[PDB]
RNA sequence: AAGGGAGGCGCGGCCCUUCCAAGGCUAAAUACGCCCCGGGACCGAUAGCGGACCAAGUAGCGCGAGCGAACGGUGAAAAGGACGCCCGGCCGCUCAAAAGACCUGAACCCGGCCGGCGCCGGCCCGCCGGCCCCGUCUCGAAACACGGACCGAGGAGCCACGCGCCGCGGCGAGCCCGAGGGCCCCGCGGCGGAGCGAGCGCGAGACGCCCCGGGCCCGCCGCGCCCCUGCGGGCGUGC
């Protein structure tokens, strides 16, 4: 026997029932994928700033 | 008919009372709930909610964490709605006043031997019911081992360990190991 | 107690929470753990990485009391001294009557270096040291020692 | 404070200090949890036989003969199903049921101490069921020192004021209401006093009395202290029993009694005190709510909104 | 998605026939 | 074969550690039906053993191997039914009572006398209004889809063990009625406390009410530089 192949009939209503979620606020500032040569210089600069440095 | 669905969300359930059968917890919570209704102070409101929590939401506090947090403000009353344990890796304790739900037998002995005081929440209720010169404190709610396995180990952005023993290699040597 | 269970709240309901379309049958997925590489593959990869395969050397008989190796950090050392005596030792930071702590008597072999010690000379005898356990101990005036 | 001690005749004769086990907090939740687990540990297993219903020979006839498909004995009689007369149970009872329950040693000692502290109240002993309206002190200590004839032991219990509690028990014996009277549980009597003794022979003269039980002080039983899982039993202490309570609790190695706490009597006092009341500040005055009604009906109703009267009444 | 640890229990042997493999402790106080 | 055997990865060599096969005896602590004895939060006559009944593995069925029922209860006492009248009945005797072949004696169904001509709603009452056969599989059942004459009694998610999460109790860098020994007393492991690495092995402080992120430290893989006891130590850098 044959059954149905495909439909999207009820799927936009299921997509809306819990609201359309939004991504976490901290995903907008993740360092993942930035230049390493920029992320190296970023750490170096702060370690030598007494207002920012966190060395003991 | 009336349309009360659009723009309106499902209501929420929160603990509004302790579910412990201990009679000392019911007496204290009912007492601080009264003081809030006649004061409107937000210190007595946060403290009334701490007494309803479920013991995995009330982690312990050690003396060495208190000695660290109360530094430079040593003339104040630490207020903890949980148990205060001892930390034997700290050799010398400072003098402080702590008010807690319960003290370990060894932590009470050390606190008193430095000159400190161990108050109870009914001593706090009588002398300082609205939290003047008091600080509220709590421990690390996410320190349990159980909360370290939540999620999907196996998914490429997880950072969580699996649960049983896994003796193989497939999917366990990084990406391009499946 | 049977009288507080969820299943007794279904008397009169024809099907005890298992559905009319599906129903309750014997073993609709198979028994046990079977299917992990075929029709339960979506389950096994999501939650059990490294369930299939081999990894590493095998030993046909492990000696449990050879491989046993207890350890203690330096921040736990002063709690082995009884409380009645700790005050006096701190009081007189002696080089010529320093306290001796033999950790094998308490059942440890190696000394690791997490933490810090009080400003007081002390002697620690053990079977093996880590490199920064030794470094923090010599910073205090203490000596490490090896024992039989 | 000191407890009183009475002769075997009724006058006051001595005073002893209160043992520290009476200062433990009252925990009807802990006494109920322990009483439940330890009363399950006295049970005898039961089960049906493992061969029952399956000694006969029976097989299905199959479809095509106009009968239901259950197994049938030679001849066609239903067999081997829970819904057939003579068949096995659907899930037979087995003796591998877990009959006992575990309790930690700390929680077992808390229950005894909390049950003993309840026994020092004249308002909880009364509300448990006993008759103590003619009793000198509810922490009742009495000097007896040797009792062998029941006749003399009855004379003391009268000489003090616990006589009505044993007659309460005596006049209550009856045949119980159900199947239990075929199973060696034919009579029921109410429970009276508990005599706790240390170094003196009393068991021979006290035991035959209706509703009386006997406990040597070194081994006190929680199922005796809280009959029915209700804490406040009436206890007749011998003098040497009452004066060895602290020695007994000193004989439990690395044990300390739990910490005393305050009661709802104590909390209700604090709130009504000038240190707590002086923090009180009144609420705003509350909204005033009427029902709707047509202002245009009358002059007075309409005037409430607009007093001037530019608006027509009707 | 169910995240459990796999049970490491062995299937019961000889439950209805064979030698008796169930040892009870009702005689322990005696 | 002559000295030999063993040391949880094979072969050949050198040591070390530890035992003496190819012959034999031996109490105790341990396990268990029939049968006798005691106990039970077990069943209460379609239950509990197949089997509570003076005669059950009996009566009955099969050439045979074998299969295998049903049936408990008058009353305190048998006092188990006088006298009379007709030719089994009537009347009535015993007894607290016929309880009379036996406790109580429901339903379905039926016979005699008396009254009347489906459910819901309104009205005192036979009028008006509404009403298809339930359970089930199914997109869809009043279906010409299936089960069901009627009535009673019985009749189906319980238990053991393992895994995950949540709640509550006790104690807390600790915790714990193993087994056992003297509802009370004493009682080892174990698990937790440090991780990472295939392994040789090496081994965590720096911040923070809490949560989230950042930074740094430990192991595994790589690599500057300096050095002592050196393919070993120290100080760094990078995914
Ligand atoms: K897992
Ligand atoms: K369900
Ligand atoms: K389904
Ligand atoms: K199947
Ligand atoms: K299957
Ligand atoms: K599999
Ligand atoms: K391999
Ligand atoms: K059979
Ligand atoms: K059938
Ligand atoms: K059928
Ligand atoms: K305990
Ligand atoms: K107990
Ligand atoms: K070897
Ligand atoms: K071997
Ligand atoms: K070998
Ligand atoms: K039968
Ligand atoms: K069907
Ligand atoms: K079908
Ligand atoms: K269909
Ligand atoms: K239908
Ligand atoms: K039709
Ligand atoms: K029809
Ligand atoms: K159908
Ligand atoms: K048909
Ligand atoms: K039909
Ligand atoms: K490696
Ligand atoms: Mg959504
Ligand atoms: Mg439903
Ligand atoms: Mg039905
Ligand atoms: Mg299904
Ligand atoms: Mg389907
Ligand atoms: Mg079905
Ligand atoms: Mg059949
Ligand atoms: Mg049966
Ligand atoms: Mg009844
Ligand atoms: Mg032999
Ligand atoms: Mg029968
Ligand atoms: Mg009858
Ligand atoms: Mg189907
Ligand atoms: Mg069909
Ligand atoms: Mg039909
Ligand atoms: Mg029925």
């Amino acid at each position: 026997a044959k059954l149905k192949n495909h439909t999207s009939k009820n799927q936009n209503r299921k997509d809306h029932r819990n609201g359309i979620k939004k991504p976490k606020k901290s995903a907008y500032t993740s360092h993942k994928g930035m230049c390493p040569k920029y992320l190296r210089n970023l750490r170096r600069s702060r370690a030598n700033d007494p207002r920012q440095s966190l060395r003991p | 008919g009336i349309d009360l669905k659009t723009g309106i969300k499902k209501r929420k359930v929160e603990r509004k009372e302790p579910k412990s059968p201990n009679p000392y917890i019911r007496l204290l919570h009912n007492a601080f709930k009264v003081v809030y209704e006649n004061t409107g102070e937000d210190f007595t409101k946060v403290l009334t909610k701490r007494l309803c929590l479920s013991k995995t939401n009330r982690p312990v506090l050690s003396v060495s964490r208190l000695a660290h947090l109360m530094h430079k403000r040593e003339d104040k009353i630490a207020v903890v709605a949980s148990t205060v344990t001892n930390d034997e890796r700290l050799v010398t304790i400072p003098r402080m006043t702590i008010c807690a739900l319960k003290f370990s037998a060894t932590a009470r002995s050390r606190i008193e031997k430095a000159g400190g005081r161990c108050m109870s929440f009914d001593e706090l209720l009588a002398e300082k019911p609205t939290g003047d010169n008091c600080v509220l404190l709590q421990g690390r709610r996410s320190c349990r081992a159980v909360c370290k396995k939540f999620g999907s180990p196996g998914r490429p952005n997880s950072h969580v360990k699996p649960k049983g023993e896994h003796k193989g290699r497939r999917g366990a040597r990084g990406r391009h190991s499946w | 107690p049977t009288r507080i269970r969820k299943s007794r709240k279904r008397r009169g309901h024809r099907q005890m929470g298992y559905g009319r379309v599906g129903g309750h049958r014997k073993h609709p997925s198979g028994r046990g753990k079977a299917g992990g590489l075929q029709h339960k593959r979506t389950s096994f990869d999501k939650y059990h990485p490294g369930y299939f395969g081999k990894l590493g050397m095998r030993n046909y008989h492990v000696r449990r009391n050879i491989e046993y190796n207890p350890t203690i950090n330096i921040d736990k050392i002063w709690s082995l001294i009884p409380e009645e005596q700790r005050d006096g030792f701190l009081q007189r930071k002696s080089t010529t009557e320093a306290p001796v702590v033999d950790v094998t008597r308490f059942g440890f072999f190696k000394v690791l270096g997490r933490g810090s010690l009080p400003q007081c000379p002390i002697i620690i005898k053990a079977r093996y040291f880590s490199s920064d356990a030794e470094k923090k101990l010599r910073e205090v005036g203490g000596v490490p020692l090896l024992v039989p | 404070p000191t407890v009183k001690v009475f002769g075997p005749t009724g006058t006051q004769v001595a005073e002893l200090p209160r043992p520290k086990v009476f200062n433990v907090p009252l925990r009807p939740d802990i006494i109920n949890f322990v009483h439940t687990q330890l009363r399950k540990c006295l049970r005898t297993p039961y089960a049906v036989s493992r061969y029952a219903g399956v000694q006969c020979t029976a097989h299905s006839w199959g479809p095509g003969r106009a009968v239901a498909r259950l197994p049938r004995k030679h001849g066609g009689i239903g067999a081997y199903a829970n819904f057939a007369r003579g068949g096995h149970m659907a899930h037979p009872t087995t003796v591998i049921r877990r009959w006992c329950r575990k309790v930690n040693l700390n929680q077992r000692r808390y229950a005894v101490a909390s049950a003993l502290a309840a026994s020092a109240n004249a308002a909880l002993v009364e509300a448990r069921g006993h008759r103590i309206a003619d009793v000198p002190s509810i922490p009742l200590v009495v000097d007896t020192d040797n009792v062998t004839k029941t006749k003399d032991a009855l004379a003391i219990i009268k000489a003090v004021g616990v006589l009505r509690d044993v007659e309460r028990c005596k006049d209550s014996r009856h045949i119980r209401a159900g199947r239990g009277k075929m199973r060696n549980r034919r009579y029921i009597t109410r429970k009276g006093p508990l005599v706790i003794y240390n170094t003196e022979d009393v068991a021979r003269g006290f035991r035959n009395l209706p509703g009386v039980d006997l406990c040597h002080v070194s081994s006190i039983r929680l199922l005796e202290l809280a009959p029915g899982s209700h804490p406040g039993r009436l206890i007749l202490w011998t003098k040497s029993a009452f004066a060895s309570l602290d020695d007994v609790y000193a004989a439990k190695q690395n044990y300390t009694l739990p910490r005393s706490c305050i009661t709802q009597t104590d909390i209700e006092r604090i709130l009504q005190s000038d240190a707590v009341q002086k923090t009180f500040v009144p609420k705003r005055d509350p909204l005033v709510i009427e029902r709707k009604v047509d202002p245009f009906s009358s002059k007075e109703a309409l005037a409430r909104l607009d007093p001037s009267g530019t608006v027509m009444p009707k | 998605g169910r995240n459990v640890a796999f049970s490491n229990m062995r299937r019961y042997k000889c439950t209805n026939k064979g030698p008796n493999l169930i040892k009870n402790w009702f005689n322990q106080p005696a």
